DNA sequence: CTGGAGAATCCCGGTGCCGAGGCCGCTCAATTGGTCGTAGACAGCTCTAGCACCGCTTAAACGCACGTACGCGCTGTCCCCCGCGTTTTAACCGCCAAGGGGATTACTCCCTAGTCTCCAGGCACGTGTCAGATATATACATCCTGTGCATGTA
DNA sequence: TACATGCACAGGATGTATATATCTGACACGTGCCTGGAGACTAGGGAGTAATCCCCTTGGCGGTTAAAACGCGGGGGACAGCGCGTACGTGCGTTTAAGCGGTGCTAGAGCTGTCTACGACCAATTGAGCGGCCTCGGCACCGGGATTCTCCAG
């Protein structure tokens, strides 16, 4: 290394490490071969579904009156999200809870 | 005591350009490490059966773009596809 | 006379509660000892990581409420409050899982 | 005695007002047990059939998140 | 089987705080492994021999 | 007066036909038409081998076969035998479509 | 013109006599149409992405039985 | 010389074609390398699963008066098979039909 | 035009085996054509995922053995095993 | 429709703690800067099979007339399940010990991939033929109202 | 007192099923060949092993208290008859468009041959990211008050 370093994460302007996506591409058998642009794809669609959960898990902490995040909040993010949900359809948060729901016809008048 | 890895600083590095004010518990940032595990398997594999059906060796952006595509729901995937041809951009230009 | 709250009353101030909170709902030692029970008949003197019992916990506390809903949902369906054992034996069969 | 009775009517009672069900028949207990046995079974026996291919005499967290990947039920929260 | 010296200490202790001067593990454990953490090497001795007369009716008790 | 078969013997009858047959049920080039109409949607200009929409059509009447028989038990698990857009969209919801 | 009403009242009563269906109440024809037209929507776009991904201007049966495995609906006959 | 060849199915006993069952287990990127006993275990788990639902099949073929096998009867055969039916649980046979059942109920009596 | 492979001589060789005087349609031999296709692809994608989990970089008859208990239902697992394991048996005495 | 007592759920101040997050040292994986072999972009060709249009024949769709069979509201009568006092029982709170067994490390050798050559197993193709698909008649099996026996009042 | 009306046939009508004489296109087989697999060889590194290490799972100590289990009254919901109007099954003229079988055309699938931009792989060399470590601050039980839904005699 005659030149100073830049991470690639820092060139494609990622906080996501496009390195570690990588090698992880490499070793995981997915190809014989795996093309330079496709880790900073994949680096920045899970850096961008990162943040979608986290900013809608931050405002359902606020409005619960905490400032740390815990599973609940993940859960109630994720299943006010229309899209959210239907992406985790089939997942479940370990001590997540349930979303507060009633059927109509069983309250009380 | 031996290394093992996760995503948890970036995890954090991006809860604190969101959220700068709010933290994340311990069992919280392993759920945010399992999703991106997840995540990252399910584009992954898509992007393997696309580049075999095709007969292609490589997997490229357009692999990763369409594989996308696939997984994702419809308002996700538009925006997931703009985040990533940015950052291809952004690489390619900045390289 | 002394109070009383009517019938149903404390059932949905029980469903508030339970929606509420994010706590498991089995007691621990006794499904330990079910986890247990079942794995003897697949593998004898098996020992378990202490986190391996509550990930089968979570999953099964998890599986069981979300069929709830769905059995729920076939009593509301049939017009009754009260679900029963043939509410679960159809929501099984819709989803596939009998 | 049986440890499958374990499973109380209280904290299936429990389970079920989570589920947001107002009012239970009484036979809702046994249903309940044999479906939850009928679920054990099948993600224990997965789990032990991980732990066996790996020449391990203990269940480990990932054996039971594997099997539970393995049958669409994955779960966040265990790595 | 057979027993450790921290279990005739246990005991031993115990006994003090329930007669010799006037029972539950809960609160107890704490002023029990807290004297265990400064217990000295002759009473150690004497709760090994303890735990040698329980490790020979180990060896025939099985 | 001419003879009547008495409502629901033909019925029965048909049942009992259709599931006798391998054939498809829906007449093909209307069904050709929905498929190019919701393609037009997606690509303009898009061309199809006919080998693809009878692939489709499979699939399709495959889907909605099953999807009648799940709908038949949420009108039978209520006492009726009349089915009714609430018994599809039960089935569908206990099925995790909805 | 409209294309959807091709499914006739008769083809969906055929399929519903295939599914052992006796009687049919007169609002089932238009909520079986919407439930086709979202199925169809779904399997179509997936065939389209297929398609487009191979640089392609037909769809060809391959990329149906794709989208139908991608969709956990396999199936079998069109290779 | 060199000796004359036979086919590794032959060393096996099978009749599905244990080269190319290896070639498809090396050019499929399953791992880095396939040991020699995988694909003579997966040819012969391929020939048994094959030989199952073929038996099924003839046998519908017989009840159904003809000689010929075709997609009908393998509908017939794996879904009367309640083991079949587990592995085939959610795959559709195209011109399969359906498997001739009513509701007790709707019956006339 | 150019060569394109498929199962069917192997299950028609089966075939005729299992039942000397029947025959087989060409639309019922893309479906066992098929059937083929998909279990060999499911049988091999647990066997990749079980060498992964383990850290190896071999499959092996250890690794088709397990994925084949998983993947089958209980009575059919117990057959496809003893099938296999007969046929390795066999194999290393002329290999 | 409600005034007022009862009991549960809540909002706030005070209180202790142990887990989030910030810091430091060090190994290990991601840069940087080569060489080089080939996967795939590209351009041009061949010719399959998809698209468009038409005429004719005929099953299927459709629109209506008709009349029970079904769905649904409403009543009444239990029989369960819920709310809650009273009694009973076993889960769970801490501390540690013993040792069973995952984890790591150093050795080493047998097994898998590469790399030749060089035929015979498996495809594309051509070819008769017989079993499945039609046919016309005939044969039981099933369906749906009146018809008399045999029921019972007057 | 003058016929009620179950109800098991008898049978007219209508469909599903079987025996069967001919026709034909899709099947099972025969063959030329050509390419993918086997026979024979070498090299290096993944995998199996034996030897500590150390760590975390299994077992154990009671008391008390909180959760489960029990007994009971009574209310309000499950469920079985009943009446009644209309919606959906059946069946007939009538009509409309799907399925067929030609014709004719060209977009574009599928392919070969080429040239080069691109990814693998190796040998340096750092700095990003992990484990161990400490500490102080967000959250979790408390303790009142208090307030806000609940039920019932007005």
């Amino acid at each position: 290394t005659r030149a100073k370093a830049k991470t690639r994460s820092s060139r494609a302007g990622l906080q996501f490490p496009v390195g570690r996506v990588h090698r992880l591409l490499r070793k995981g058998n997915y190809a014989e071969r795996v093309g330079a642009g496709a880790p900073v794809y994949l680096a920045a669609v899970l850096e961008y579904l990162t943040a979608e959960i986290l900013e809608l898990a931050g405002n359902a902490a606020r409005d619960n009156k905490k400032t740390r995040i815990i599973p609940r909040h993940l859960q109630l993010a994720v299943r006010n999200d229309e899209e959210l949900n239907k992406l985790l359809g089939r997942v479940t948060i370990a001590q997540g809870g349930v979303l507060p729901n009633i059927q109509s016809v069983l309250l009380p008048k | 005591k031996t290394r093992k890895e996760s995503y948890a600083i970036y995890v954090y590095k991006v809860l604190k350009q969101v959220h700068p004010d709010t933290g994340i518990s311990s069992k919280a940032m392993s759920i945010m490490n399992s999703f991106v595990n997840d995540v990252f398997e399910r584009i992954a594999g898509e992007a393997s059966r696309l580049a075999h059906y095709n007969k292609r060796s490589t997997i490229t952006s357009r692999e990763i773009q369409t594989a996308v595509r696939l997984l994702l729901p419809g308002e996700l995937a538009k925006h997931a596809v703009s985040e990533g041809t940015k950052a291809v951009t952004k690489y390619t230009s900045a390289k | 006379k002394p109070h009383r709250y009517r019938p149903g009353t404390v059932a949905l101030r029980e469903i508030r509660r339970y929606q509420k909170s994010t706590e498991l709902l089995i007691r621990k030692l006794p499904f330990q000892r079910l986890v247990r029970e079942i794995a003897q008949d697949f593998k004898t003197d098996l020992r378990f990581q202490s986190s391996a019992v509550m990930a089968l916990q979570e999953a099964s506390e998890a599986y069981l409420v979300a069929l709830f809903e769905d059995t729920n949902l076939a009593a509301i369906h049939a017009k009754r409050v009260t679900i029963m054992p043939k509410d679960i034996q159809l929501a099984r069969r819709i989803r596939g899982e009998r | 005695r049986d440890n499958i009775q374990g499973i109380t009517k209280p904290a299936i009672r429990r389970l079920a007002r989570r589920g947001g069900v107002k009012r239970i028949s009484g036979l809702i207990y046994e249903e309940t047990r044999g479906v939850l046995k009928v679920f054990l079974e099948n993600v224990i026996r997965d789990a032990v059939t991980y732990t066996e291919h790996a020449k391990r005499k203990t269940v480990t967290a990932m054996d039971v998140v594997y099997a539970l990947k393995r049958q669409g039920r994955t779960l966040y929260g265990f790595g | 089987g057979k027993m450790s010296s921290y279990a005739f200490f246990v005991q031993t202790c115990r006994e003090e705080h329930k007669k010799k001067h006037p029972v539950n593990f809960s609160e107890f454990s704490k002023k029990c492994s807290e004297r265990w953490k400064t217990m000295s090497a002759k009473e150690k001795g004497k709760f090994e021999d303890m735990a040698k007369a329980d490790k020979a009716r180990y060896e025939r008790e099985m």
